[PDB]
C-alpha cells in the first residue's frame, strides 16, 4: 500500500517521516473513500464482468477452446473463468490498497512460469484481463473508470 | 523534488514507474497552483523574515553576542544571518521542490561536519529554525500553514 | 553547565598536579594526560561527530551508532592495496 | 572470454567518507565482459563518469570463443 | 510489516474473499481515523528530543543506572541511551503512521530481549523509560490523540516485558 | 541528474538568487503539461516490448544485420541489442517524465560512443532504431505527447550520432 | 569444443594437464572421423531433413500455421524452414566440435529472449527440432544416429 | 613506501653492497634528529584539529570558495575540503616522521591532480591552504623542527601544482 | 580461446554457409596430428621442471643478471621470472595440444609488454630465455612434435618482441 | 573420477550434464577394463617396483643416505619404502579412478608442508617417483605405459 | 623497517600514529647507536664469520659434498660461500633495520623456488646459518650476541 510504500522508505535512512511524505499518504486517506466506492461497484458486479469479459475472450481467440486448446471442455472452461474471477479480485484488492504492492505478490510473480508449466497462452490471458477492462470501465463514470483500468493496465503489463 | 526521488528508485530497481507512483506524482502537480502563491508570499519577505528572527534568537540566547560568543561583533552578526537567510532560500526551494531534497541535498548533508570547524551551535540553529517556523507562518492562512509546517518541522528534526 | 567554569577547573586541576611533580617526564604526562580532557571538550562541535548511519534496504530498518561507542573499539585493522596508479602507468610503481 | 580494460572516477556524495578516499574514487582495472555492463552501471549511478574503455582481450568477431 | 489497509487484504485474501461490509467498515474506521495520526507523528517529530530528554529525567536518569554499576554508569553507556530510545519513538511513529503493531514486532521488538540479556541492559528501566516517553508524548499530542499512541506504546512495553 | 523543477532550483542556487516571475512562469510551463507526460509514460511501459518489436521490425532485421556478418547476428547479440533497445525506451521515458535530458547524459550518453566503437556496433543501426522507436512511441501517444517523447529520443540520437 | 574445455579447466586451476584429460582428448581425436563422417551425412541430406521436419511440425501444431499464428503466409513458412537450417547447420558444427561450446555460443544463449520479442512458440521450435532428429535418425547407422541424437535431444532440453 | 634507513638499505642492497661509512653517515645524520621529529609529531596530533581550525581562516573561508558557485560551497563540499585538508596534515606528519616524500608520492600525490581536474576542484586553493597550515605548523613547532615540518608541505604543495 | 576446429567452425559461421570438403580436409589434418601431441604434452609436462632449470643455466644464471644491480636478483625476483617461464611453458603446451594461438595472444602475449617497460624486466633476456626453453623442448620431444613445438615457442617471443 | 568431476562442475553451474560431459563419461566406462587391467598388474608388482625404486634412488641420490640425510638409518630408510608403498597405492588408485581426484586429495595438498617439517627432500622423493615410473612402465605394453606414466608425472608435477 | 610497519599499520587503523607506535619509534631511534655498532662488528668479520660457518657446516654434514650432493667441487663451495655472504649482508642489513622487512624481501621469499630449481639443500643452507651463528655469536657481548641472534634465528626459521 502507499503507507506501506512510505513508511519503509523514510525508515530505510534512519529518519523521520518526510515532510514531503505527510502529503500523498494525505492525498491517498483523502481519496479512500472513493476508493472503496469503486471497489465496492466493482465487487458487487464481478459475476457479469467475468462473464462478459469470459464471452469476449472466447469469441476473439477460439483457439483456446478448441480441441487443442488448454481450455477445451466444461471444467477446463471453468478453471479460466475461475482464473478470470482471481484477477478481477486482486486488482479489487490493489484498487482499495492504492498500490499494486498486493496484487504483484498474490498473481504476478511467478506466474511466467505456473503458466508455461501448465502450458497456457500468457497472451490470451493478457487480452481476457483486457476484455475484463472493457466490461468494468463500461459500469463506471469517467474518472473511476479511469482509476480501475489504470490497474487493469499494469496487470496486461505485467503479463508480457 | 517528488520526479527526482521516484525516478531515483526506479532506476534503482530496473523498472518503470509504479501504479501508486504515478498517482503521487500527479498529485504532486495538482496542488502546486496553489503551492506557487505559497512559497511565493515567503519569497517576498526573505530579507525581512530573517531581520526579525535576528531579534528573535540573540535575545533568546545572549551568550552568541557577548565576549565569549561566536557571533561577536557586527560582521560575526551578518555571518549568522546570512546562514538565516540561506535556510530560508534553500526551505522555500524545496516548498517550491517537493520532497527533502534541495534542502538535504545542499546543505543538510553534512552539518555538523561543516560546525565541527566552525565552532557553530546546533542546538542554537534548533531554536533558530523553530522561530523561522515560527514567524514565517503567519504570513499565510491556516489553510497555507497546513501546507507549510511540516516543511519547516525537516530543519529541526533532522538537525537533531 | 558552565562549560567556561568547568575548562577553567579543569585548567586549576591540571596545574595543581603540576605542582606535585618535579617535572622529571611524570609532570608533563599528567599536564599532558588533563590536557587530552579540555582539548577534546572545547569546539562544543568537533565534539559528538554525527552518528555513524548504517544505510539499510526497503526489506529492513536503517540503523545508527553512536560515535563515541565504536571510537572506544578495537579500532577495525583493513588491508588495502594501492595499484592503479598504472597498469601501463608512469608513477614511481616499484614493488611497495 | 575477454576483459574491458577501463578507467574511470566516481565521486561518494552522499556520506563524505573519511579515511583513504583515494583508491576507490580512480582507477584502471579488467573487467569480464559478462560484468562488465553491471561493473559500468554502478558509475552512472554513483555519478562518475568513464574516462576510457578498451577491448584488450578478445576480437570484434565473436561467434565462437565468446562463452567463457 | 503490514498496515490496517494490507492486514485487511492480506487476511481476507488467504480465505480468497471478496472485501465484505466488515472489511469495508474497518477501512472506514481507518481512513477516518487519518489526519489525527497525521498530525500526532508531526507533533511526535521536531519535538522528539525534548521528549527523550524528559523521559530520561521521569524515569532513567536520578535511579541506580548513573552511580557506579548501572547501565548508564558513564559517557558511551548514557550515549547508548537518548540512541536505544528515538527508538520506540521513530517506530511506533511508524506504527501511529500505518497504525497496526506488525512493525514494531518485526522490526523493533524481535529478539531484543535476547540481545539486552547478552548485553546486559536493564529491561525493567528501559520499559519505564518507554513509559515515561508514552505519558509524555500524551501530554504533547492532544486529548484524543494521546490515545492510539499509548495503545502502541503499551504493546512496545508489554511485548519487550 | 535534474529536471525542470531542481534546474531551476540549481540554476538560481548558483548565482544567491530566490525564486522570481521567470523562475515561477518556468516551473508553471512544466506543471502545466506534465500530467500528458504521465499519461504517455503509462501508455509507453504499458507497451514497452511491442514498441521494441515494431521498431526491430522497421529499422533492423529483415537485413544483413542479422545475417551471419552482422553485428546483430546470432541469438546472444540479438538478445544484447534488444536489451539495449528497452533500456534506450525506459531512459528516453524517465527523461520526457522529468522534462530534462540531464539523466540520459549522466547514465545513457556517458561512455557508450567509445564503447560501441570499441565494441563494433553499428551507430547508424542504433540511431535508426531509436528513430522507429520515437515514430511508435509517437503513434501510440498521440498529439498531447507526441512531441515531448520525440525530442528525447533525437536528443539520444544526436548524443549517439 | 572438448579441447578447449579441457584447456579452460586446466587453466583455471593453473596446473598441467591431468591424466583423464589426456585420456579425454585422445578418444576425441580417435572418434573425429566418425563425427566427420555424420557431418558430411548431415550436409548432404540437410534439405531433405528440414522438408520432413516441416512437414512434421506443420502435422504435429496446425496453430503455428494459422490464420492468428507467428508463422502464417508464405515468407513466414519460409522464414521457419529457415530457422530450422540453422539449427541444422548448428548441429553440425556441434557434432565435429564434440562439444555444445560453439552451438551455445551461436545459437540458444538469449535465443528465450529473442523468441520472446518475435513471439515464436518456443515449445513449437523444440517440436521441429524433435522432427528434425526423427528425420536425422532415418538416415545413419544406430551407433552415428545416436551420436547425432544426443546433440539433437541437447538442443530440445537448452530449448526448454 | 620508504624511510631514510629503508631508501639507504635498498640502494646498497641493489649494488649488493655492505653497509659503508657513507651510509652510516646518512643514518646517524637521520638518528640524530630522531627525537625532534617525535616531539613535532605529537605536537601536530595534539592539537592537529585546532590547527585546521586556525588555517581554514587565512586561505579559503570569507571568499568567493565559500559562496554560491564556489567549489567548497555546499556542506558535502565544505567538509570534503576540511577531510582532505586533515588528509594533507596527516600525511604530512607521516612524511615528517619518515624523513622521506615517498610516502607522499605512494598514497596521497598519484592520481590526485587529474582526479581534481575530474572534479573542478581549485588547485591554486588547495595549495595556498597546504602552504597555510604550513605557516601554522611552523610557528606551533617552533625552530626545532619547522624547516623539517614545512619541506614536506613544500614538496606537496610542489607536487600538486 | 579458439582451437582448430573451433576456428574453422568460426569461419564458416561469419560467412554463414555449411561445413565443405576443404573443412572436413583440415578437420581431418588436425585428427591425425592428435597423437604425437598428446605424447608430447604429456612429455614436456613430465619435464617442465627440468626444461627451467636447462633454460637457466644456458641464458639466464652465472651472468650479470644474476648478480646485484639486476632484475633477477633477490629470490623473490628470480622466483617471478622462473614462474613467468613456467606459465610460458604451460600456455605454449596449451597452445600446441589447441592448434592455434588465441590462447597465446589473449591469455599471454596480450599486454606482456607495457607492463615488463613498466617493471623493468629486460625482454631481450626473456626472449632468450624462451628460445632456451625451445632447444630444451626440442630435445626432450620427438622431431615428430619439434616443430609445430617451436612455431608456438617463437609466437611468444615474437609477441614480447 | 571423471564422474565427480563432470557432476560437480554440472551442480556447481546449476545444469544438466552436457553433451561433451556424457561423452567423456562414455569414454571412460568404455576404459573401465583396460584400467583395471593395468591397476591389476601394477599391485601385482607392487614390491618389486617398490624395490628398484629405491635402488635408483638410491643410486641417484647417495646423500640421503648419507649421515647428514633424512633417511640416514635402515629404519629411516624403511619410511622412505614406506612412503613409496604408499603413493605406489596413490598411483593405482588414480588409474583406476581416471583423475586425480583421489590422488590429490590423499597426498599432495599439504605434502609440502609435511615434508618440510619431516625436513625430506621433496626432489629426492620426485626422482624416487620417476624411478617408479620407469619400473612400472617396464612391465607394462606401450598404451598402458603410457596411461600410468601420465599419473606418475602427475605425481611428479605435484610434488613441486 | 620499523617506521614503514607503523605507519602502515597506522593508516590501516585510519587514525594518527599511537602512542604506542610512537612508542618504537622513539626507542629505535635511541637503540639505532647500538644496531649500528652490531654493524661494523659484524661487517669488520664478515668473511671470517662466513669461511668458519662454511668449515664448521661441512664437518657437520658431509652429504652435501657427495656425488648426489651439490657441493662437489670448489667452484661449487665457493657458489655456497658467496650465497652466505649474500646472507650475512642480509643479517646485518636487518639488524641495522630494527625490522626483518629487508631480509624477507632479498632474500627469502622465492628462496624455495630459488634452491628447488637450483636443487640444493635448504636444511643444509639452514645448518649453515645457524654455525654462521655461532662464529657471529663468538665474536660479540652476550646481550649484543642475543640481539644478532634473533635475526640469525629468524633466518634459520625462515629457510624451513
Ligand atoms: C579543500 C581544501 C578544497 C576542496 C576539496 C574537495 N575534495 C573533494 C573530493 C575528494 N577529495 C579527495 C581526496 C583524497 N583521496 C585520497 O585518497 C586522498 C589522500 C589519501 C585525498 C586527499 C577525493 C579522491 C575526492 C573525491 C571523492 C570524495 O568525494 O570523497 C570535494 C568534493 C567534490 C564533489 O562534490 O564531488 C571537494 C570540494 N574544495 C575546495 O573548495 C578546497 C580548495
Ligand atoms: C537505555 C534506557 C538502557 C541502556 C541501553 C544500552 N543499549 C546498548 C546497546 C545496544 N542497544 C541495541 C539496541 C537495538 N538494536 C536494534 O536494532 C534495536 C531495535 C531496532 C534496538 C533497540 C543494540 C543492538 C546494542 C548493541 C550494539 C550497539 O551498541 O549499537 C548499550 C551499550 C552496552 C555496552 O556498553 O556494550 C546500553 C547501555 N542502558 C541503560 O542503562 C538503560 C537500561
Ligand atoms: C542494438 C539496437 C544494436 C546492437 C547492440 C549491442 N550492444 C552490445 C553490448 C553492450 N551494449 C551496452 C550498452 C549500454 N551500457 C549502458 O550503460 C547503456 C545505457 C544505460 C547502454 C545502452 C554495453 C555496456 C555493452 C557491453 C556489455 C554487454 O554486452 O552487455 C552488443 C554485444 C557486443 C558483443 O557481442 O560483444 C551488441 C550487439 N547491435 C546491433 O546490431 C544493433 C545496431
Ligand atoms: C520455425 C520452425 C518456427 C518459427 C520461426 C520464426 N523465426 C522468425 C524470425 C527470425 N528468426 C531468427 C533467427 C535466428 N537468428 C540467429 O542468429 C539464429 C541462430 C543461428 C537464429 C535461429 C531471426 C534473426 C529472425 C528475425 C528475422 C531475420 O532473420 O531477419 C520468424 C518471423 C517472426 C516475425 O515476427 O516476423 C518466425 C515465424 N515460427 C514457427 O511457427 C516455428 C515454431
Ligand atoms: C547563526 C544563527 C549561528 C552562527 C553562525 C555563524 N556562521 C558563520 C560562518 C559561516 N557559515 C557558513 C555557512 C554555510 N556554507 C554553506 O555552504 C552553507 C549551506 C548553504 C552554509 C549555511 C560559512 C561558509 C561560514 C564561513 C564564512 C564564509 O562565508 O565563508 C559564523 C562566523 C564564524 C567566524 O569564525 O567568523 C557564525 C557566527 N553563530 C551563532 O552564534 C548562531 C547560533
Ligand atoms: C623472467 C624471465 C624475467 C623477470 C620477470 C619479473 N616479473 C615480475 C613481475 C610480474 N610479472 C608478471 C607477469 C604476468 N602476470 C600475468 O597475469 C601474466 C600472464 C598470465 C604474466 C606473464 C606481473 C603482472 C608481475 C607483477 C606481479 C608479480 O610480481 O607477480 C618481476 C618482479 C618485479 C617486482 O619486483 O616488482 C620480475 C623480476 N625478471 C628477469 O630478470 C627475467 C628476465
Ligand atoms: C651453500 C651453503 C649451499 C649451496 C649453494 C649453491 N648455490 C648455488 C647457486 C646460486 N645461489 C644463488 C643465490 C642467491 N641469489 C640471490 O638473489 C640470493 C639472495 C641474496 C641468493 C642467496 C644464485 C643466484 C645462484 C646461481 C648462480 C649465480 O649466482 O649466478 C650453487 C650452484 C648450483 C649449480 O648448479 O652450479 C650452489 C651449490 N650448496 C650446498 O651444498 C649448500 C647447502
Ligand atoms: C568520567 C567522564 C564522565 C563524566 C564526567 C560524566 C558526567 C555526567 N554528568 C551527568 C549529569 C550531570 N552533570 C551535572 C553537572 C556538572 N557536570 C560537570 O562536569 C560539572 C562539575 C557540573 C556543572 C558545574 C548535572 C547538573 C547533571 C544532571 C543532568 C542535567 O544537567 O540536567 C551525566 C548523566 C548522568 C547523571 O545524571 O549522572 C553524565 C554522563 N560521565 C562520565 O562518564
Amino acid at each position: 500500500s502507499v503507507l506501506t510504500k512510505a513508511i519503509v522508505n523514510a525508515d530505510a535512512e534512519a529518519r523521520y517521516l518526510s515532510p514531503g511524505e505527510l502529503d500523498r499518504i494525505k492525498s491517498f486517506v483523502a481519496s479512500g473513500e472513493r476508493r472503496l466506492r469503486i471497489a465496492q461497484t466493482l465487487t458487487e458486479a464481478r459475476e457479469r464482468i467475468v462473464k462478459q469479459a469470459g464471452d469476449q475472450l472466447f469469441q476473439i481467440r477460439p483457439d483456446v477452446v478448441s480441441p487443442g486448446g488448454n481450455a477445451y471442455g466444461e471444467k477446463m472452461t471453468a478453471l479460466c473463468l475461475r482464473d478470470l474471477d482471481y484477477y478481477l479480485r486482486l486488482v479489487t484488492y490493489g484498487i482499495v490498497a492504492g498500490d499494486v504492492t498486493p496484487i504483484e505478490e498474490i498473481g504476478i510473480i511467478g506466474v511466467k512460469e505456473m503458466y508455461n508449466s501448465l502450458q497456457t497462452p500468457i497472451p490470451a490471458v493478457a487480452e481476457g484481463v483486457r476484455a475484463m477492462k472493457n466490461v468494468a470501465t463500461s459500469l463506471l463514470s469517467g474518472d473511476d473508470a479511469a482509476e480501475a483500468g489504470f490497474y487493469f493496465d499494469y496487470l496486461v503489463g505485467a503479463m508480457q | 523534488s517528488v520526479v527526482l526521488t521516484t525516478i531515483m528508485n526506479a532506476d534503482q530497481q530496473l523498472r518503470y514507474p509504479s501504479v501508486g507512483e504515478l498517482e503521487q506524482i500527479k498529485n504532486f502537480m495538482e496542488d502546486s497552483a496553489l503551492r506557487l502563491k505559497v512559497a511565493k508570499t515567503l519569497s517576498d519577505a526573505n530579507d525581512r523574515v530573517v531581520k526579525q528572527a535576528s531579534a528573535g534568537l540573540f535575545q533568546r540566547r545572549p551568550d552568541l553576542n557577548n565576549p565569549g560568543g561566536n557571533a561577536y561583533g557586527e560582521k560575526r552578526l551578518g555571518s549568522c544571518i546570512r546562514d538565516l537567510g540561506w535556510y530560508y532560500r534553500l526551505i522555500t526551494y524545496s516548498i517550491v521542490a517537493g520532497n527533502n531534497e534541495p534542502v538535504e541535498r545542499i546543505g543538510l548533508t553534512g552539518i555538523f561536519e561543516m560546525y565541527r570547524v566552525l565552532e557553530v551551535p546546533i542546538p542554537a540553529m534548533i531554536e533558530s529554525m523553530r522561530l523561522l517556523k515560527k514567524e514565517a507562518l503567519e504570513l499565510l492562512s491556516p489553510a497555507e500553514a497546513e501546507i507549510a509546517a511540516p516543511y519547516f518541522d525537516y530543519v529541526i528534526g533532522a538537525m537533531q | 553547565c558552565s562549560i567556561s567554569a568547568t575548562i577553567v577547573a579543569l585548567l586549576e586541576m591540571r596545574k595543581n598536579a603540576a605542582r606535585l611533580f618535579k617535572d622529571e617526564a611524570d609532570s608533563k604526562l599528567v599536564s599532558s594526560y588533563i590536557s587530552v580532557v579540555i582539548r577534546a571538550l572545547d569546539a562544543d562541535r568537533s565534539d559528538a561527530p554525527a552518528d555513524i548511519v548504517r544505510p539499510s534496504s526497503e526489506d529492513r530498518p536503517g540503523l545508527t551508532l553512536p560515535y563515541i561507542y565504536k571510537l572506544s573499539a578495537d579500532s577495525l585493522t583493513t588491508f588495502k592495496m594501492t595499484a592503479i596508479y598504472g597498469a601501463d602507468g608512469r608513477p614511481k610503481v616499484n614493488l611497495s | 572470454s575477454r576483459y574491458f580494460k577501463v578507467t574511470a572516477c566516481i565521486p561518494s556524495l552522499k556520506r563524505v567518507r573519511t579515511g583513504r578516499e583515494l583508491q576507490n574514487t580512480f582507477f584502471t582495472k579488467l573487467v569480464p565482459y559478462e560484468n562488465w555492463f553491471t561493473e559500468q552501471q554502478r558509475i552512472q549511478k554513483a555519478g562518475g563518469k568513464v574516462l576510457s574503455v578498451k577491448l584488450f582481450t578478445g576480437v570484434q568477431g565473436a561467434n565462437t570463443g565468446v562463452g567463457a | 510489516m503490514q498496515d490496517a489497509i494490507t492486514a485487511v487484504i492480506n487476511n481476507y485474501d488467504v480465505q480468497g474473499k471478496y472485501l465484505d461490509g466488515a472489511a469495508l467498515d474497518k477501512l472506514k474506521a481507518y481512513f477516518t481515523t487519518g489526519a489525527v495520526r497525521v498530525r500526532a507523528a508531526a507533533v511526535i517529530s521536531s519535538n522528539a528530543t525534548t521528549i527523550i530528554k524528559e523521559a530520561a529525567a521521569k524515569a532513567l536518569i536520578y535511579s541506580d543506572l548513573t552511580r557506579p554499576g548501572g547501565n548508564m554508569y558513564t559517557t558511551r553507556r548514557y550515549a547508548a541511551c537518548i540512541r536505544d530510545m528515538d527508538y520506540f519513538l521513530r517506530y511506533a511513529t511508524y506504527a501511529m503512521l500505518a497504525g497496526d503493531p506488525s512493525i514494531l514486532d518485526e522490526r523493533v521488538l524481535n529478539g531484543l530481549k535476547e540481545t539486552y540479556n547478552s548485553l546486559g541492559v536493564p529491561i525493567a528501566a528501559t520499559v519505564g523509560g518507554i513509559q515515561a516517553m508514552k505519558e509524555v508524548v500524551g501530554g504533547l499530542v492532544g486529548p484524543d490523540a494521546a490515545k492510539e499512541a499509548s495503545i502502541y506504546f503499551d504493546y512496545l512495553s508489554s511485548g519487550l516485558s
